[PDB]
RNA sequence: GGGUGGGGGAGUGAGAAUGCAGGCAUGAGUAGCGACAAGGCAAGUGAGAACCUUGCCCGCCGAAAGACCAAGGGUUCCUGGGCCAGGCCAGUCCGCCCAGGGUGAGUCGGGACCUAAGGCGAGGCCGACAGGCGUAGUCGAUGGACAACGGGUUGAUAUUC
RNA sequence: GGGAUGAGCUGUGGGUAGGGGUGAAAGGCCAAUCAAACUCCGUGAUAGCUGGUUCUCCCCGAAAUGCAUUUAGGUGCAGC
């Protein structure tokens, strides 16, 4: 419907509920004000998050060329990746797992009056 | 001044205390620093009763004054341009200004500066 | 709070060792067992 | 059969230690491992026509370097430093200028 | 105590919907010509230079 | 690589065996993050600093939480790089990863000297076979004998240079 | 809290091996398992006992009684 443009940041060292509590702040929003929602939000996986969408507004302004104000996060959520395992020792030789969770990282912006 | 209601700064009430005497020291030293909040708001009130006794600044304040702070350096210039500087003022020494949090563990940070 | 293994290599070559097992049949037997197995070490 | 001196002395020891000790004019070989100080003593007079004074050795393990699965070890070797007569002509080792 | 039988997806959901992040409010400021979005909080910091914009 | 038809043959059909292997949920973003010595500020480096570097304060050990060995480990040591794995957080740091370097003895600790307990044991005695024991002898330190001290130097060795 | 010049504690080296050792004696200890260690082999031990046994439709359809039993929760013959 829109001329839009697509990122994606795969294998992303942050466990994907982690990554879309900070999603959820910023789907639908505008990118200016989505960049500087993510850039004021406490959590750790807003860095990750924001270099996607702007990775995404880049690829629309420049191989799409677009005008960059009038950019909004359509689309955006985080799958899960591939997940390594480890041990952790516990008491009385008791040996429990630990998981290692990656996210990909898939952003949409359109551009729209 | 008026006591910690709930636990004390850095473990115990002794540490708190050295806390203090060096955050003063360290205040004085270079009219500004930057701090966690609760420390900042902590130190405010105990690093203006040390300005008040060198605005005075007889003797005797001066060996008050030593009964806290361990660097006479800075208890010299305390009591040679802090407290001559800050005569025609009646409190309100410093000021408290509110500035992003650290990674690391997100605790909230301030700078608190002498007035001029 | 003392575990088992003490390790002593002169002592565990002393007890386990090539020149101990050829000493008799048993251990020639075992160190050709192993062989046919096709250990790396005897 | 018959033995050469040059069997025992492989080649030089090239590094900022060995350059350092040719300053005050002392040699670090290289030998073959089973060899021993009084032997590589008059392999080194009869190779060079020089005067030796005394001989240093030392073995050195190899080092253990793991590459896809497991380890593997590298080669241990024996140095032999050697120091001439106070007053001998120098070894050319051809290319250490130290 | 441990769980006598695994939950179902509503109930799950119900519980898990209600872990999120609080979003902080904006408003506008200028330094040097540029304007910026800033919590209030920071307002003062802001105006004063203390804040890396990155 | 298959369909259909006439025949032939099956490791021929799983939902349960507190079945086996792999993957993945629930508990749940929950418990925990390993001693009760304690950290702070300034400056620096950097994309990124509570944790790294420098300085100054403060505190703790000091019959050890200091300094040397033996056993054990095996390159963990030094220099230069690295930062997706590891470190119960992060890390620009590292006992982690990569490359190169580094251990110098007539006197130090051992052998080439000596023997204890004990081991093996020519012949030998005993035992259906297998083998048991043991003399001569020969090994076996935790012990006996035996010759060096002070200073300097490297990034890394030093009673060794 | 007990002993702390002794029937003491401890380092190094050595010896005793499974119906065997060792034990100031508790069936204690003999590599986190001991009223007979561990490993491999006989071996796919045996279990009147417990569990499991996988596609379909059509017709018919019980027994929990008798006798015997080292027998009674098993089985043989009869009955259905
Ligand atoms: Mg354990
Ligand atoms: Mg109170
Ligand atoms: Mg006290
Ligand atoms: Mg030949
Ligand atoms: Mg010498
Ligand atoms: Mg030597
Ligand atoms: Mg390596
Ligand atoms: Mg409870
Ligand atoms: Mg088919
Ligand atoms: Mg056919
Ligand atoms: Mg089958
Ligand atoms: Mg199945
Ligand atoms: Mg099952
Ligand atoms: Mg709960
Ligand atoms: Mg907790
Ligand atoms: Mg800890
Ligand atoms: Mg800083
Ligand atoms: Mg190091
Ligand atoms: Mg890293
Ligand atoms: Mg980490
Ligand atoms: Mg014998
Ligand atoms: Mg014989
Ligand atoms: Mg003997
Ligand atoms: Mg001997
Ligand atoms: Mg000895
Ligand atoms: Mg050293
Ligand atoms: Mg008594
Ligand atoms: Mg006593
Ligand atoms: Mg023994
Ligand atoms: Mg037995
Ligand atoms: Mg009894
Ligand atoms: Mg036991
Ligand atoms: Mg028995
Ligand atoms: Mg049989
Ligand atoms: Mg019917």
């Amino acid at each position: 419907e829109y001329p839009s443009a697509v990122a994606k940041a795969r294998f992303v060292r942050v466990s994907p509920r982690k990554a879309r509590r900070v999603i959820d702040l910023v789907r639908g929003r505008s990118v200016s004000d989505a960049l500087d929602i993510l850039r004021w939000a406490p959590q750790a996986a807003s860095g990750p998050v924001a270099k996607v969408i702007a990775s995404a507004a880049a690829n629309a302004q420049n191989n799409g060329g677009l005008d960059p104000a009038t950019l909004v996060v359509a689309t955006v959520y985080a799958d899960q990746g591939p997940t390594a395992k480890r041990i952790r020792p516990r008491a009385q030789g008791r040996a429990f797992r630990i998981r290692r969770r990656t996210s990909h990282i898939t952003v949409v912006v359109e551009s729209r009056p | 001044p008026k006591p910690t209601k709930g636990p004390r700064l850095g473990g115990s009430s002794s540490h708190q205390k050295a806390i203090l005497a060096n955050l003063a020291t360290s205040l004085f030293e270079h009219g500004r620093i930057t701090t966690t909040e609760p420390k900042a708001r902590a130190l405010r009130p105990y690093a203006e009763k040390l300005i008040t006794h060198a605005k005075k600044g007889a003797l005797h304040n001066r060996r008050e004054v030593l009964k806290k702070l361990r660097d006479k350096d800075v208890v010299h210039t305390l009591f040679a341009e802090i407290g001559p500087f800050f005569a025609d003022r009646d409190g309100g020494y410093t000021r408290i200004i509110k500035i992003e949090a650290r990674k690391g563990d997100n605790a909230p940070m301030a700078v608190i500066e002498l007035v001029r | 709070g003392k575990r088992t293994f003490q390790p002593n290599n002169r002592r565990r070559a002393r007890v386990h060792g090539f020149r101990l097992r050829m000493r008799t049949r048993a251990g020639r037997s075992i160190v050709s067992s192993r062989r046919r197995k096709g250990r790396r070490t005897l | 059969t018959l033995a050469d001196p040059r069997d025992i002395i492989l080649a030089p020891v090239i590094s900022e230690k060995s350059y350092g000790l040719l300053d005050d004019n002392v040699y670090t070989f290289l030998v073959r491992p089973d060899s021993n100080k009084t032997q590589i003593k008059i392999a080194v007079e009869k190779i060079f026509a020089v005067k030796v004074a005394s001989v240093n050795t030392a073995n050195r393990q190899g080092k253990r370097k793991r590459t896809r699965t497991g380890y593997g070890k590298r080669k241990s070797t024996k140095r032999a430093i050697v120091t001439l007569a106070p007053g001998s002509r120098p070894i050319d080792l051809f290319g250490a200028p130290a | 105590a441990v769980p006598k039988r695994r939950k179902s997806r509503s109930n799950t959901r119900s519980r898990r919907s209600q872990w999120k992040a609080a979003k902080t409010e904006l408003v506008g400021v200028t330094v040097a010509g540029h304007a910026h979005k800033v919590p209030r909080r920071l307002l003062k910091a802001a105006r004063l230079g203390l804040i890396d914009f990155d």
